[PDB]
Protein backbone atom coordinates (compact mmCIF):
# COMPACT_ATOMS: atom_id res chain seq x y z
CA UNK A 1 0.00 0.00 0.00
CA UNK A 2 1.07 3.56 1.34
CA UNK A 3 1.65 5.99 -1.23
CA UNK A 4 0.69 6.16 -5.09
CA UNK A 5 -3.27 4.89 -4.29
CA UNK A 6 -5.76 7.00 -6.16
CA UNK A 7 -9.44 7.04 -5.62
CA UNK A 8 -11.92 7.71 -8.32
CA UNK A 9 -12.97 10.92 -9.81
CA UNK A 10 -16.24 11.78 -10.76
CA UNK A 11 -17.49 11.46 -14.44
CA UNK A 12 -19.13 14.52 -16.05
CA UNK A 13 -22.05 13.42 -17.81
CA UNK A 14 -22.60 15.71 -20.60
CA UNK A 15 -25.80 15.05 -22.99
CA UNK A 16 -25.53 15.19 -26.42
CA UNK A 17 -25.49 12.53 -29.50
CA UNK A 18 -23.71 10.74 -31.42
CA UNK A 19 -25.54 9.55 -34.84
CA UNK A 20 -23.84 6.91 -36.93
CA UNK A 21 -25.05 6.82 -40.03
CA UNK A 22 -24.74 3.52 -42.06
CA UNK A 23 -27.76 3.04 -44.93
CA UNK A 24 -25.90 -0.55 -45.60
CA UNK A 25 -27.09 -2.17 -42.18
CA UNK A 26 -30.86 -2.82 -42.23
CA UNK A 27 -32.05 -2.04 -38.44
CA UNK A 28 -31.66 0.93 -36.85
CA UNK A 29 -30.22 0.77 -33.31
CA UNK A 30 -30.42 3.52 -31.09
CA UNK A 31 -29.55 4.01 -27.47
CA UNK A 32 -31.18 6.85 -25.10
CA UNK A 33 -30.21 7.83 -21.39
CA UNK A 34 -30.10 10.52 -18.78
CA UNK A 35 -27.89 10.46 -16.13
CA UNK A 36 -28.61 7.99 -13.05
CA UNK A 37 -27.54 8.30 -10.07
CA UNK A 38 -24.53 5.64 -8.85
CA UNK A 39 -24.78 2.16 -7.11
CA UNK A 40 -25.35 3.77 -3.88
CA UNK A 41 -28.42 5.93 -3.99
CA UNK A 42 -31.51 4.32 -2.41
CA UNK A 43 -33.28 5.69 -5.59
CA UNK A 44 -32.03 2.97 -8.02
CA UNK A 45 -35.26 0.93 -6.92
CA UNK A 46 -37.88 3.05 -7.43
CA UNK A 47 -36.32 3.51 -11.07
CA UNK A 48 -36.21 -0.39 -11.76
CA UNK A 49 -39.76 -0.09 -10.60
CA UNK A 50 -40.71 1.97 -13.39
CA UNK A 51 -38.58 1.38 -15.84
CA UNK A 52 -39.65 -2.60 -15.02
CA UNK A 53 -43.60 -0.92 -15.81
CA UNK A 54 -41.84 0.00 -19.47
CA UNK A 55 -40.21 -3.53 -19.79
CA UNK A 56 -39.12 -4.83 -22.72
CA UNK A 57 -40.22 -6.11 -26.23
CA UNK A 58 -38.50 -8.62 -28.67
CA UNK A 59 -40.68 -9.88 -31.67
CA UNK A 60 -40.41 -13.50 -30.25
CA UNK A 61 -43.13 -12.33 -27.19
CA UNK A 62 -45.80 -14.64 -27.18
CA UNK A 63 -48.57 -11.80 -26.70
CA UNK A 64 -48.93 -8.58 -28.70
CA UNK A 65 -51.71 -6.58 -28.31
CA UNK A 66 -52.44 -7.22 -24.82
CA UNK A 67 -49.10 -7.15 -22.75
CA UNK A 68 -49.64 -4.95 -20.17
CA UNK A 69 -46.89 -2.36 -20.84
CA UNK A 70 -48.25 0.59 -23.22
CA UNK A 71 -45.24 0.70 -25.26
CA UNK A 72 -45.02 -3.07 -25.98
CA UNK A 73 -48.52 -3.29 -26.90
CA UNK A 74 -48.11 -0.45 -29.21
CA UNK A 75 -44.80 -1.20 -30.29
CA UNK A 76 -46.26 -4.72 -30.91
CA UNK A 77 -49.61 -3.82 -33.00
CA UNK A 78 -48.04 -1.55 -35.09
CA UNK A 79 -44.93 -3.10 -35.59
CA UNK A 80 -42.96 -0.32 -34.30
CA UNK A 81 -39.71 -2.44 -33.18
CA UNK A 82 -37.44 -5.66 -33.88
CA UNK A 83 -36.84 -5.27 -29.66
CA UNK A 84 -36.40 -2.25 -27.55
CA UNK A 85 -35.18 -2.58 -23.63
CA UNK A 86 -34.96 -0.76 -20.27
CA UNK A 87 -32.07 -0.19 -18.52
CA UNK A 88 -30.38 1.49 -15.82
CA UNK A 89 -26.59 0.97 -15.80
CA UNK A 90 -24.81 1.77 -12.25
CA UNK A 91 -20.97 3.09 -11.85
CA UNK A 92 -19.68 4.95 -8.94
CA UNK A 93 -21.47 8.26 -8.79
CA UNK A 94 -23.15 8.18 -11.65
CA UNK A 95 -24.83 5.76 -14.32
CA UNK A 96 -26.86 6.18 -17.56
CA UNK A 97 -30.75 5.49 -17.45
CA UNK A 98 -32.75 4.67 -20.37
CA UNK A 99 -33.72 2.80 -23.09
CA UNK A 100 -32.29 1.15 -26.76
CA UNK A 101 -34.42 -0.14 -29.06
CA UNK A 102 -33.75 -1.43 -32.60
CA UNK A 103 -36.07 -1.02 -35.64
CA UNK A 104 -36.64 -0.68 -39.31
CA UNK A 105 -35.64 2.92 -40.69
CA UNK A 106 -39.03 4.05 -40.93
CA UNK A 107 -40.19 3.55 -37.34
CA UNK A 108 -37.16 5.45 -35.39
CA UNK A 109 -39.55 8.41 -35.03
CA UNK A 110 -42.77 7.06 -33.95
CA UNK A 111 -40.49 4.40 -31.35
CA UNK A 112 -38.67 7.59 -30.14
CA UNK B 1 -44.21 14.60 -50.62
CA UNK B 2 -40.43 14.11 -48.85
CA UNK B 3 -40.64 13.04 -45.44
CA UNK B 4 -37.41 11.96 -43.84
CA UNK B 5 -36.45 8.31 -43.98
CA UNK B 6 -37.25 8.59 -47.76
CA UNK B 7 -34.22 11.43 -48.65
CA UNK B 8 -31.47 9.54 -49.72
CA UNK B 9 -29.01 7.09 -49.45
CA UNK B 10 -25.84 8.09 -46.80
CA UNK B 11 -22.94 6.08 -45.56
CA UNK B 12 -19.87 6.23 -42.90
CA UNK B 13 -20.32 9.37 -41.66
CA UNK B 14 -20.61 10.43 -38.10
CA UNK B 15 -22.48 13.73 -36.33
CA UNK B 16 -21.30 14.60 -32.70
CA UNK B 17 -23.98 17.28 -31.72
CA UNK B 18 -24.32 18.83 -28.24
CA UNK B 19 -27.28 19.84 -26.42
CA UNK B 20 -27.97 23.76 -26.45
CA UNK B 21 -28.30 23.98 -22.93
CA UNK B 22 -24.90 22.81 -22.72
CA UNK B 23 -22.85 25.33 -24.75
CA UNK B 24 -23.00 28.18 -25.69
CA UNK B 25 -25.39 30.10 -28.22
CA UNK B 26 -22.74 33.38 -29.03
CA UNK B 27 -19.04 31.93 -28.94
CA UNK B 28 -16.20 33.80 -30.07
CA UNK B 29 -19.25 36.36 -30.95
CA UNK B 30 -16.51 39.48 -31.37
CA UNK B 31 -13.34 37.35 -31.93
CA UNK B 32 -14.15 34.88 -34.25
CA UNK B 33 -17.02 36.68 -35.56
CA UNK B 34 -15.93 40.62 -36.80
CA UNK B 35 -13.06 38.86 -38.79
CA UNK B 36 -14.82 36.16 -41.28
CA UNK B 37 -17.68 39.25 -42.15
CA UNK B 38 -14.61 41.15 -42.90
CA UNK B 39 -13.57 38.37 -45.26
CA UNK B 40 -17.10 37.77 -46.29
CA UNK B 41 -16.87 41.25 -47.09
CA UNK B 42 -13.36 40.93 -49.26
CA UNK B 43 -14.96 37.81 -50.54
CA UNK B 44 -17.97 39.67 -52.28
CA UNK B 45 -17.04 44.14 -52.62
CA UNK B 46 -15.63 43.17 -56.35
CA UNK B 47 -18.78 41.42 -57.08
CA UNK B 48 -21.07 43.97 -55.62
CA UNK B 49 -20.10 47.02 -55.27
CA UNK B 50 -18.83 48.39 -58.56
CA UNK B 51 -22.30 48.02 -60.36
CA UNK B 52 -23.88 49.91 -58.07
CA UNK B 53 -20.96 52.72 -57.92
CA UNK B 54 -21.66 53.01 -61.58
CA UNK B 55 -25.01 54.08 -60.93
CA UNK B 56 -24.04 56.67 -57.78
CA UNK B 57 -21.84 58.11 -60.44
CA UNK B 58 -24.41 57.69 -62.81
CA UNK B 59 -27.00 59.79 -60.38
CA UNK B 60 -24.56 62.54 -59.39
CA UNK B 61 -23.53 63.82 -62.75
CA UNK B 62 -27.09 62.89 -64.25
CA UNK B 63 -28.82 65.25 -61.38
CA UNK B 64 -26.05 67.82 -62.10
CA UNK B 65 -26.35 68.22 -65.80
CA UNK B 66 -30.12 68.57 -65.47
CA UNK B 67 -29.96 71.28 -62.70
CA UNK B 68 -27.02 73.18 -64.85
CA UNK B 69 -28.91 73.22 -67.81
CA UNK B 70 -31.98 74.66 -66.77
CA UNK B 71 -29.18 78.11 -66.78
CA UNK B 72 -27.88 80.40 -69.83
CA UNK B 73 -25.97 82.94 -70.74
CA UNK B 74 -26.04 84.43 -74.18
CA UNK B 75 -28.67 84.19 -76.57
Amino acid sequence: DEDAVPTLSPCRFTGSQICHREDGLPLAHVAIAVEGPGWAHPDNVALQVANAIIGHYDCTYGGGAHLSSPLASIAATNKLCQSFQTFNICYADTGLLGAHFVCDHMSIDDMM
Amino acid sequence: GRQFGHLTRVRHVITYSLSPFEQRAFPHYFSKGIPNVLRRTRACILRVAPPFVAFYLVYTWGTQEFEKSKRKNPA
